[PDB]
C-alpha cells in the first residue's frame, strides 16, 4: 500500500515501516498522513524502515500514525509570479498575499550542469559601482565572497546591484535568507518594498529558529527557482541572466553540522560533516554561466573564529571567485560605497582577463594607494610638509580617487532626493588615466565627491 | 542513413546468443553510495560489480554474510531489493595511444562527447609495483620552459617531485608549462583533473588545444561534484593509463593535481565505514595509500621491458614522470601530510606566496626544494654552469635576512648580497615563457662572469631580453648547434663573450 | 542487541543439550576459550577468586582478573 | 548480523538432531517455533517483563504441545538464558539448509510466463541433476511478468531465458 | 573551426542512432508482446534442458 | 587437514579448522590455490582463528582451502646467503639461483638472557667531526638517526656505510624497510661497484609490499645476524656484525595499520597498545653477547618532525647512540643537519674520551647554550645594544656552526665539493684553537662547508 | 554558415526520421534473432507498429 | 514582579526547562498586548546539564559533549 505508519522517532528523526513491494527513494516526499508535517528520504534503514527527518515541529505527533509518499522529492512552483512573494522552506506563502498563482513546480535535487554546458568562454560581469567594476570585476557565473561588519548598508548594496542588473540587462535577483534574524528580516523586507526593488526580487527566508532540514534546504530552494528563471529562455532562446544573493552560507555549513550530529555518525577531525565539500560542490558546480544564459551568485559569509585555517572557509575559497570586504572606518569618512578597496581582491585580475590597458591602470591605481597608505602614517607623525612634492601629489591625488570613489545611488535617490550614479567600464578609466597625469591637481578633492563620471567630476569644478 | 541500419542489425546478430549461468546477491542497506548487499559469495574483493542501473561497483568486506560496498556514480535511483550481479572479474579500464587529444569518464568514457573508443587493451587499474632487479637509474633530462626550475631544481625523466603552495600562487601554470615543453620531445605526457572547478577544467582544455598540445596528450578528470569514489580512484587509473608506455620502453609522464582532496574524500569514505582514525581524523593507511600509488612510476629496465613484452620490442628502458600537487595550509610546510609525502617523494618544490604577492611570477622559496638525483640528467653544460648557485642564493636569502637589525656589512656580505639581488632579478620569466638552453645557459653565464653586476638593476630583465634578441639574430646558428647537442666547448663560450661585448656596447 | 559472548562455542552448546549438571567438575577447573596477546579467556573455574592464581595444563601460571557472567579473561 | 550469531547454534543444533535421528522431529518444531516468533501476538505477549526462563519455556512447550523433548527444553532454555530468542527462524532456516546440504538435495526456483507440465518438471530436474545435487527440489511459479523463457535459481546459481534478454541487448546497442 | 564543424557532424551522426535504437526497442518489444506463444516457451525450454 | 576462507578485510584473513587441526599461533598457512601465504596471530576458536597475508590480497575468494605446514617461517640462513638478493621469505629476487645452504631458522625467538650481556667499550673514528666529538660509538651499540622526512637519514647511512664499511673487515648485512626502492636499487649498484658485496647481503622489503609483508621484515635480518653472531669461527667466535635499521617507524606504522583490523584498541594516539612490548621485544633480539659483537645502525624517521610522539620517546630507552636531525639546520643550508645538543651518547665519559675531549665538547655546548638563548633578545633588540662579551660569544657559536659544515664523500652529488674526512685530533686541535679566540679577526665565512683547521686557515688567507 | 547548413541538415534527418522509423519497423524483426528463432517470423503479419 | 528557581541542588531536568517556562508567562503578557522583560541566567549550567541528560538518554556525542540541538534550542 502506498502509505506507512510512525515506527519509532527520536529527536528530529522519523522512522516509519513498508512493504518490500513499495519504498520510496532518497528525497521523496512524505507526508504525514494526520497533519501538515513533512518527512524528506534520506537513507533506506531496510527491513521496509526508512529513516527521515521532519520539516516543521516534531509533537502532536506519535507512533502508529500513518504516513504516505508522493514517491517523488520536493517540488516547489516556478514561474513569474514568484517575484515579490515571501514564502516558506516549501515555497509555501508567508506573506499572506493568498496561494503562488503558479501551480508550475519542479523538483530539486537535481544534478550538475554537464561538462558540455560549461559556458565555453569568459568575460566581465559588469555593473555601476567604480570599485566593483575595476578593482574586483565580475564574470558571469561568479562567486564572491562577502566581508565586513555590521552598519554599512549591506542591503541597500544589494538593492542597488538589483536596481542596476534588473535596469541594464534585466538580470533576475533572488535572495535566500539563512539563519535570519526575523526582526531584520522583516526590517529588510519593508527597505526593499518601500523601493520598487520588491516586485524583481523572489524571497524566502529559512529563519534559524527552524528544525534544520528546512534551513539547510533552502539552499537549493533558491537555487532551483534561479536555475529555472535562467533556463526560463525567452525568444530568439538566450533567457537573461540571473542573480542570486545567499544569506551567510557560514550559517548553512553550521546546519550541515547540526544535521550530521543528527544521524548519529562521526564527527569530523575538527568536527564538521565530512561530506561537507561534496555538497559544497553540489551547491557552486550547480551554479554558474550555461551556453545560453548565466547565473552569477554573490554570497554572505562570516569567518568563525576569525581564523583562515578552520575548514569552513578553506572549503570556502575553492570557490570564492573574488573577495570584496566591508571596512567601519571607510564608511566613518562618510565615504559610500564603504568598501576597502585596496584589500578587496578579484581571482579575475589577469590583462588576459580584464584587458591589457585595463590591467595596467588598475596596478598603477593600486600602486598608488598603496604608496598612499605608507605616506600618510608619515604625514601624521612628521606634518604633511616634510614630504617630497610628489609624495604630496600622490596624497593629494588619491584622496581625490577616494572621494572620486564616493557616489550617490539610485537606491539612495529614493532615499534622499538626489540623481542615482550609474556608471561603467571605459568610463571611470578615462578619467583615472587622466587624473594619473595629475591634470586635476588644481581640481579640489571636494569636486570628487558624490559624483559621477569624470566629466560631471569637471562640470562640479566649474561650477565650484 | 542506411548504414547504421545495417550496423544495427549485425551487432544484434552479434551477441546475447544464449542464456548464462550467473549469481545475484540483493540490496540489504544503503548510505551515501556505500550499500550491503547480502547473497554474493563467489565475489571478488574490488571486483566489478554488476547492477540493473547500469552502473558497477567494487567490492569492499567480504565478511561471512554479505558484502559492502562502493559505488560508482551517483546512486539516487538505487534502492533495497534490487537486482546486483557479479561480474566475477577485477576492475579494469581501457587503455591505449587512442586516449590521445581525448578526455573521458574516470572509467574511459568520453565526456568530451566526440565519441566513444575502443582501446584494444584494457587493463586492471589496481597494479603492484615492478621489481628492484629492474630499476634503472635516471638518467634523461626533462625541461621545464624555466630558468629557475630547470637550473636550480633538476628533473629528469621518472623523478617524482611535489608542487607545493598556497591558493593562487602559481602552482598549475608551471606544471602546464613543462608540458608545453615537451612538445617537441614527444614524450608520453598525461595529466588527471581531481575535485576541481569544470570552469578551471575547461579553461585548462581551451588552453591544450589552442597550443595543440591535446594530440600528444590526454587528460582524464574527477570534477568536484562527482560522489568522492571516483575521486579515490581515479589517480590509480591515471597511472595505469601512463604506465601502458612505460611498459613498452617509453618514456611518460604524468601529473597528480591535488591529492589532498583525494585524501580527504578517502578519508572520509574510510571513516563512514567506521574505522577509528588517527591524527586529526586521517586513518593510517593513507600513507601507503598513497605512496603505492607513486611507486607504480619509475624508470625501469629494458630487461623488464623483455619480460613485460617477451619478444614485442628489442630492449629499451622506459621511464614515467611524475607531478604530483599538495597544497599547504598557511605554508604549514610540517603539516602532517606534507610530512607523509615528503617522505616518498623523490624531491620537492615550494613556491613562496609574497614573491608572487610581490609580482615574481614564479615566486620559489629555493631554500627547501631540492631532487635526489640533482646532476644526473643536467646536460654537462646546465650542469656544470650550476651546482652551488642554488645554494649561494640560499645562503644570500639568510645574509639578507640578517642584514636588516644589524649595521655591519663586510665586503663579503656586501658582494654577495650586490650579486643575490642580480641573480635573484636574473631568475624571473612570463607565463607561457619557454626557453631554449642556451637562454639560461648565457644568462647564468653573464651572471657568473659578474656581466650584470654591472649594469642597470631594473634594466637587467631588458637587457636579457633583448640579449636573447641580439644572439638568435646573429648567432642563430651557434645556439641552435649548441642547444641540439647539450655539450659545451671553449671556443663556444669564446664566441658567448664576443655577443656579450658586442651586446654590451649595444 | 547483544552480540556473541566467548560462550557460544557449539561443542559446549551441544553439552547443554545433553545435560545441565556437573558444572565445570563443581568448578575445579576451566577449558580455553579466547587466545590472543597474553590475555585468554576461560570457561568454568567461577569458584576462582579474581586475584587467585591458576596452574595450566603447560604447567604454567597466570591471573584471571575478570569474571564475567560465564566466562573469564586471564 | 543475526545469521553470524545465529551460525553456532545451527550446527550444534544439527549435530545434536543427526546425533540423535530426531532431526525431523527438530525441524517441525523449528517451523512451529518460527511460525510463533513471527506472530505478532505471541511474541508481544512473550515480550512482556514479567517472564521468566522457566515461563517462556514452559510456554514454548505448551504452544509446542507434543513433539516435547528435554533436549529441545534446554535448548530454549538456554536460548532465552543468552535471550537469543528473536533471531530463532534463521536458525531453522539455516538448519533445513544443512540438512540439505548434508543430504545434498538442492532445490531450484523455477518462475514461467505459464503454467508448466509435469512432464517438462522431471526432464529439468533430470537435465539440473547433471548439475549433480541428490535430490533436485522444485518450486514452480508462473509470471505474466515473464513473457518467455524461464529463469532457475539454485540458492543463488541463477540462468535467465526471459524477456530480460532485449534489456540486456538494448543496454549493449548504447 | 574545421575540427570543430567536423565534431559536429560526427556527434550528430551518432546522436541519431541512439534514438533509432530507442525507437526500435521499444517496437519490437512491442511486437513481442502482441505475440502470446507457449508453444514456442515449451520448445525454448526444452532445448534449455538440452544445453544443460 | 586443511582450513577455508570465511571473510576477507584488508589484509587480514580469518580461516576455519577441524576441532582435532588448530595450527600454533606462528605456522605458515599455504594457499591451496596460489603461492600466498599466511601467519597465524589470534586463536579466534571454535574451529576459527584469524591470520593475515603475505603477497597480494587479489584473486581470493571465501571458502578457498589453505594448508598448514606445522612449522613457524623459518628461513634459509648461513653464508650461502651473502651477496644476494632476498624477498620477506628469504628467497632470491636477484634472479641468481636458488640458495645453496639447506639450514632454516625461525624468524621468533626469545631474547638472550641477562647472563649474556657485553660491555661494548670499544670506540671508532669516523671522520665526522660532530658524530665523533659529541657521539663516542662503543663498538657493537645501537646507532639511531632520529629525524624528519627529508632530513637526510638515508645520506646520513650512506655515507657512515662507506666509512664504515672502508674501515671494516668482515660480517654485515642490510635490510630495505619499506623505503623508496630507486635509493635501494642504487645503493645495491653502487655496493656492485666495490667488493664486500659479497660481504653482505641483500633484503627488501619495501613500501609497496603489502602491510602482512611490511610487518615481519625485519625478523629475517635480525636472525640473520643473530645466527651470525653465534656462528663461531673455528677456534674462535663470531665476527664483528654490522647490522643497518631502515626506518623500523615503518614496522610501527604496520602494527598500527593492522591493529584495528586486528579487533585491538586505539592508543592515546592510535597505534597499537601492543607497540611498546613489540617494540622492545624487538629490540632485545638486537645485543653483542658473550658471544661475539653486533654492531647495528638504526633509521629512525620522526613523525611530524616531533620528539613528543610515543614512538621516538619509546625508542631513547633503546638508543645507547642517538644522533638527531633538524629541520631548521637544514633550512640554513649545513648540509649535514644534526643538533649538537639533543643527540647524545653514554660513551661521553672523562674517563673514556680523556679529559680534554670531555671539557673541549661541554664548553662547546655551553657556549651554544647561551647563543641560542640570547636568539630571543637579539631577534627583539639590535645586536649593537648588547655587551660586548655576549657579542663575542655570539660570533664564537656562529663560527663553531660553520666549522661544523663539513663536505661528504657522496655528498658532492648534490654539490660537487669533494668530501672530507677529517682526523678527531684535528678537530679537537681546531675547536679548541677557537675556543681560545685564536681567530677572532676571521671572517666567519672562512669556517663554511671545511673540513680541518688548516682548510680553515687556507679559506682565509684566499679570502 | 555552419548553422545554415545545419538546420537543413535536421530538415532532412526528419524526412530520414520518418523513413527510419519505417526502416526499424522493418528491423523490429530482430526479436526473431532475440529469441531462440522461438518464432521463425511473427511480425510482418501485424503492421500497426508505425509511430514517428 | 515574580522569579522562578532552578536551585543547584534541583534535579537536572527542572533546571533544563525552566528558562521556557518562565518564557511562556512572558509571552502571556506579550500576548497582553503590553509589554515587559524577563532575564536569563547560567545559560552555561543550563547546557551543562542538558548535555548530562542527553548523555544518559544514550544519545550520539557532540563536539565538547554537545549535540548540535543545542544551538537549536
Ligand atoms: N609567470 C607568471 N607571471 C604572472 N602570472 C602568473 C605566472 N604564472 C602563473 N601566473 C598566474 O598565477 C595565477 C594563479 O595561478 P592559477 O590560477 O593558474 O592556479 P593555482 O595557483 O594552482 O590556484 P588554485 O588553487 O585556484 O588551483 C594565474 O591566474 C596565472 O595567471
Ligand atoms: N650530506 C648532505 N649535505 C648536503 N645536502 C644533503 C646531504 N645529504 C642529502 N642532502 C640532500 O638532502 C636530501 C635528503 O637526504 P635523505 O638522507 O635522503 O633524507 P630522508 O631522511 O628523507 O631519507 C638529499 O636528497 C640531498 O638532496
Ligand atoms: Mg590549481
Ligand atoms: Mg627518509
Amino acid at each position: 500500500m502506498s502509505s506507512g505508519r510512525i515506527i519509532q522517532i527520536i529527536g528530529a528523526v522519523i522512522d516509519v515501516e513498508f512493504e518490500r513491494t513499495s519504498v520510496p527513494k532518497i528525497y521523496d516526499a512524505l507526508q504525514v498522513d494526520g497533519t501538515e508535517t513533512t518527512l524528506e528520504v534520506q537513507q533506506q534503514l531496510g527491513d521496509g524502515v526508512v529513516r527521515t527527518i521532519a520539516m516543521g515541529s516534531t509533537e502532536g505527533l506519535k507512533r502508529g500514525l500513518t504516513v504516505t509518499s508522493t514517491n517523488a522529492p520536493i517540488s516547489v512552483p516556478v514561474g513569474t509570479a514568484t517575484l515579490g512573494r515571501i514564502m516558506d522552506v516549501l515555497g509555501r506563502p508567508i506573506d499572506e498575499a493568498g496561494p503562488v498563482a503558479t501551480e508550475e513546480r519542479l523538483p530539486i535535487h537535481r544534478q550538475a550542469p554537464s561538462y558540455a554546458e560549461q559556458a565555453a568562454s569568459t568575460d566581465l560581469l559588469e555593473t555601476g559601482i567604480k570599485v566593483i567594476d575595476l578593482l574586483c570585476p565580475f564574470a558571469k557565473g561568479g562567486k564572491v565572497g562577502l566581508f565586513g561588519g555590521a552598519g554599512v548598508g549591506k542591503t541597500v548594496n544589494m538593492m542597488e546591484l538589483i536596481n542596476n542588473i534588473a535596469k541594464a540587462h534585466s538580470g533576475l535577483s533572488v535572495f535566500a535568507g539563512v539563519g535570519e534574524r526575523t526582526r531584520e528580516g522583516n526590517d529588510f523586507y519593508h527597505e526593499m518594498k518601500d523601493s520598487n526593488v520588491l516586485d524583481k526580487v523572489a524571497m524566502v527566508y529559512g529563519q534559524m529558529n527552524e528544525p534544520p532540514g528546512n534551513r539547510l534546504r533552502v539552499a537549493l530552494t533558491g537555487l532551483t527557482m534561479a536555475e529555472y528563471f535562467r533556463d526560463e529562455k525567452d525568444e530568439n532562446g538566450k533567457g537573461r541572466d540571473v542573480l542570486l544573493f545567499v544569506d551567510n552560507i557560514y550559517r548553512y555549513t553550521l546546519a550541515g553540522t547540526e544535521v550530521s550530529a543528527l544521524l548519529g555518525r562521526m564527527p569530523s577531525a575538527v568536527g564538521y560533516q565530512p561530506t561537507l565539500a561534496e555538497e559544497m560542490g553540489v551547491l557552486q558546480e550547480r551554479i554558474t554561466s550555461t551556453k545560453s544564459g548565466s547565473i552569477t551568485s554573490i554570497q554572505a559569509v562570516y569567518v568563525p573564529a576569525d581564523d583562515l585555517t578552520d575548514p569552513s572557509p578553506a572549503t570556502t575559497f575553492a570557490h570564492l571567485d573574488a573577495t570584496v570586504v566591508l571596512s567601519r572606518d571607510i564608511a566613518s569618512s562618510g565615504i559610500y560605497p564603504a568598501i576597502d578597496p585596496l584589500d578587496s581582491t578579484s581571482r579575475q585580475l589577469d590583462p588576459l582577463v580584464v584587458g591589457q590597458e585595463h590591467y595596467e591602470i588598475a596596478r598603477a591605481v593600486q600602486n598608488v594607494l598603496q604608496r598612499y597608505k605608507e605616506l600618510k602614517d608619515i604625514i601624521a607623525i612628521l606634518g604633511m610638509d616634510e614630504l617630497a612634492e610628489e609624495d604630496k601629489l600622490v596624497v593629494y591625488r588619491a584622496r581625490k580617487i577616494q572621494r572620486f570613489f564616493s557616489q550617490p545611488f539610485h537606491v539612495a535617490e529614493v532615499f534622499t532626493g538626489a540623481p542615482g550614479k550609474l556608471v561603467p567600464l571605459k568610463e571611470t578609466i578615462r578619467g583615472f588615466k587622466g587624473l594619473l597625469a595629475g591634470e586635476y591637481d588644481h581640481i579640489p578633492e571636494q569636486a570628487f565627491y558624490m559624483v559621477g563620471g569624470i566629466d560631471e567630476v569637471i562640470a562640479k569644478a566649474e561650477k565650484l | 542513413p542506411s548504414e547504421i541500419s545495417a550496423l544495427i542489425k549485425q551487432r544484434i546478430g552479434d551477441l546475447d546468443t544464449s542464456a548464462t549461468a550467473k549469481n545475484e546477491g540483493t540490496i540489504v542497506m544503503v548510505s551515501d553510495g556505500i550499500v550491503r548487499i547480502h547473497g554474493l559469495a563467489d565475489a571478488m574483493y574490488g571486483e566489478m560489480i554488476e547492477f540493473d542501473g547500469g552502473l558497477f561497483g567494487m567490492a569492499l568486506n567480504l565478511e561471512q554474510d554479505s558484502v559492502g560496498a562502493v559505488v560508482l556514480g551517483n546512486y539516487l535511483s538505487l534502492q533495497e531489493g534490487q537486482k546486483a550481479r557479479c561480474t566475477g572479474r577485477v576492475l579494469e579500464v581501457p587503455v591505449g595511444p587512442e586516449l590521445l587529444g581525448r578526455v573521458v569518464d574516470a572509467l574511459g568514457n568520453p565526456i568530451d562527447g566526440k565519441g566513444p573508443i575502443d582501446a584494444k587493451l584494457t587493463d586492471a587499474v589496481e597494479k603492484v609495483a615492478p621489481g628492484v632487479i629492474w630499476r634503472q637509474s635516471v638518467d634523461q633530462p626533462v625541461q621545464t620552459g624555466y630558468k629557475s626550475v630547470d637550473t636550480m631544481i633538476p628533473v629528469g625523466r621518472g623523478q617524482r617531485e611535489l608542487i607545493i603552495g598556497d591558493r593562487q600562487t602559481g602552482k598549475t601554470a608551471m606544471a602546464i608549462d613543462a608540458i608545453i615543453a615537451q612538445k617537441n620531445s614527444g614524450i608520453k605526457c598525461v595529466y588527471v583533473a581531481i575535485g576541481q572547478k569544470q570552469s578551471t577544467i575547461a579553461n585548462v582544455v581551451r588552453k591544450l588545444e589552442e597550443t595543440g598540445a591535446m594530440a600528444y596528450t590526454t587528460v582524464v578528470a574527477a570534477a568536484a561534484a562527482d560522489p568522492a569514489a571516483m575521486q579515490y580512484l581515479a589517480p590509480y587509473s591515471g597511472c595505469t593509463m601512463g604506465e601502458y608506455f612505460r611498459d613498452r620502453g617509453e618514456d611518460a609522464l604524468i601529473i597528480y593535481d591535488d591529492l589532498s582532496k583525494q585524501a580527504v574524500a578517502y578519508r572520509q569514505i574510510s571513516l563512514l565505514l567506521r574505522r577509528p582514525p588517527g591524527r586529526e581524523a586521517y586513518p593510517g593507511d593513507v600513507f601507503y595509500l598513497h605512496s603505492r600509488l607513486l611507486e607504480r612510476a619509475s624508470r625501469v629496465s629494458a630487461e623488464y621491458v623483455e619480460k613485460f613484452t617477451n619478444g614485442a620490442v628489442t630492449g629499451k628502458t622506459g621511464s614515467l614522470t611524475a607531478l604530483p600537487i599538495i597544497e599547504t595550509q598557511a605554508g604549514d610546510v610540517s603539516a602532517f601530510v606534507p610530512t607523509n609525502v615528503i617522505s616518498i617523494t623523490d624531491g620537492q618544490i615550494f613556491l613562496e606566496t609574497s614573491l608572487f604577492n610581490a609580482g615574481i611570477r614564479p615566486a620559489v622559496n629555493a631554500g627547501i626544494s631540492v631532487s635526489r638525483v640533482g646532476g644526473s640528467a643536467q646536460t654537462k653544460i646546465i650542469k656544470k654552469l650550476s651546482g652551488g648557485i642554488r645554494t649561494a642564493l640560499a645562503q644570500y636569502r639568510e645574509l639578507a635576512a640578517f642584514a636588516q637589525f644589524a649595521s655591519d656589512l663586510d665586503e663579503a656580505t656586501r658582494k654577495q648580497l650586490e650579486h643575490g639581488q642580480r641573480v635573484t632579478e636574473l631568475m624571473k620569466q612570463k607565463q607561457y615563457a619557454p626557453y631554449s638552453i642556451a637562454d639560461q645557459a648565457v644568462s647564468v653565464y653573464a651572471s657568473n662572469e659578474g656581466y650584470m653586476a654591472d649594469v642597470e638593476v631594473k634594466k637587467i630583465v631588458d637587457f636579457d631580453a633583448a640579449l636573447i634578441a641580439y644572439f638568435r639574430s646573429e648567432y642563430a646558428p651557434l645556439m641552435k648547434q649548441i642547444d641540439e647537442t647539450g655539450d659545451y666547448n671553449k671556443d663556444i663560450e669564446a664566441a658567448i663573450k664576443a655577443g656579450i661585448e658586442s651586446f654590451k656596447a649595444t | 542487541m547483544q552480540q556473541l559472548n566467548p560462550s557460544e562455542i557449539s561443542a559446549l552448546i551441544k553439552q547443554r543439550i545433553g545435560d545441565l549438571d556437573t558444572s565445570a567438575t563443581a568448578k575445579n577447573e576451566g577449558t580455553i576459550v579466547m587466545v590472543s596477546d597474553g590475555i585468554v579467556r576461560i570457561h568454568g573455574l567461577a569458584d576462582a577468586m579474581y586475584g587467585e592464581m591458576i596452574e595450566f595444563d603447560g604447567g604454567l601460571f597466570g591471573m584471571a582478573l575478570n569474571l564475567e557472567q560465564d566466562s573469564v579473561g586471564a | 548480523e543475526l545469521l553470524t550469531l545465529a551460525r553456532p547454534y545451527a550446527k550444534a543444533a544439527f549435530a545434536y538432531a543427526s546425533e540423535q535421528g530426531a532431526t525431523d522431529n527438530w525441524s517441525n518444531a523449528l517451523q512451529v517455533l518460527s511460525a510463533a516468533v513471527q506472530d505478532e501476538a505471541f511474541s508481544a505477549y512473550l515480550n512482556r517483563p514479567e517472564l521468566t526462563p522457566a515461563e517462556q519455556v514452559k510456554l514454548f512447550a505448551k504452544v509446542l504441545g507434543e513433539d516435547q523433548s528435554q533436549a529441545v527444553s534446554n535448548f530454549l532454555t538456554l536460548l532465552a538464558d543468552n535471550d537469543r530468542l528473536v533471531l530463532l527462524p534463521e536458525i531453522a532456516a539455516e538448519y533445513e539448509q544443512l540438512k540439505s546440504q548434508n543430504n545434498n538435495n538442492v532445490d531450484v526456483v523455477i518462475e514461467s510466463a505459464f503454467p508448466l507440465t509435469a512432464e517438462q518438471e522431471q526432464l529439468l530436474k533430470s537435465a539440473l541433476e547433471k548439475r549433480f545435487n541428490s535430490t533436485v527440489t522444485v518450486s514452480v511459479e508462473v509470471k505474466p511478468e515473464l513473457i518467455a523463457g524461464v529463469v532457475i535459481r539454485a540458492g543463488d546459481q541463477v540462468i535467465d531465458d526471459s524477456a530480460l534478454n532485449k534489456l540486456e541487448k538494448m543496454r549493449t546497442r548504447l | 573551426a574545421k575540427e570543430a564543424v567536423d565534431q559536429e557532424i560526427n556527434s550528430a551522426r551518432e546522436e541519431l542512432r541512439q534514438q533509432v535504437a530507442a525507437l526500435a526497442v521499444t517496437g519490437a518489444e512491442k511486437i513481442l508482446n502482441q505475440q502470446v506463444d507457449a508453444e514456442a516457451h515449451n520448445a525454448m525450454l526444452s532445448q534449455l534442458a538440452a544445453k544443460l
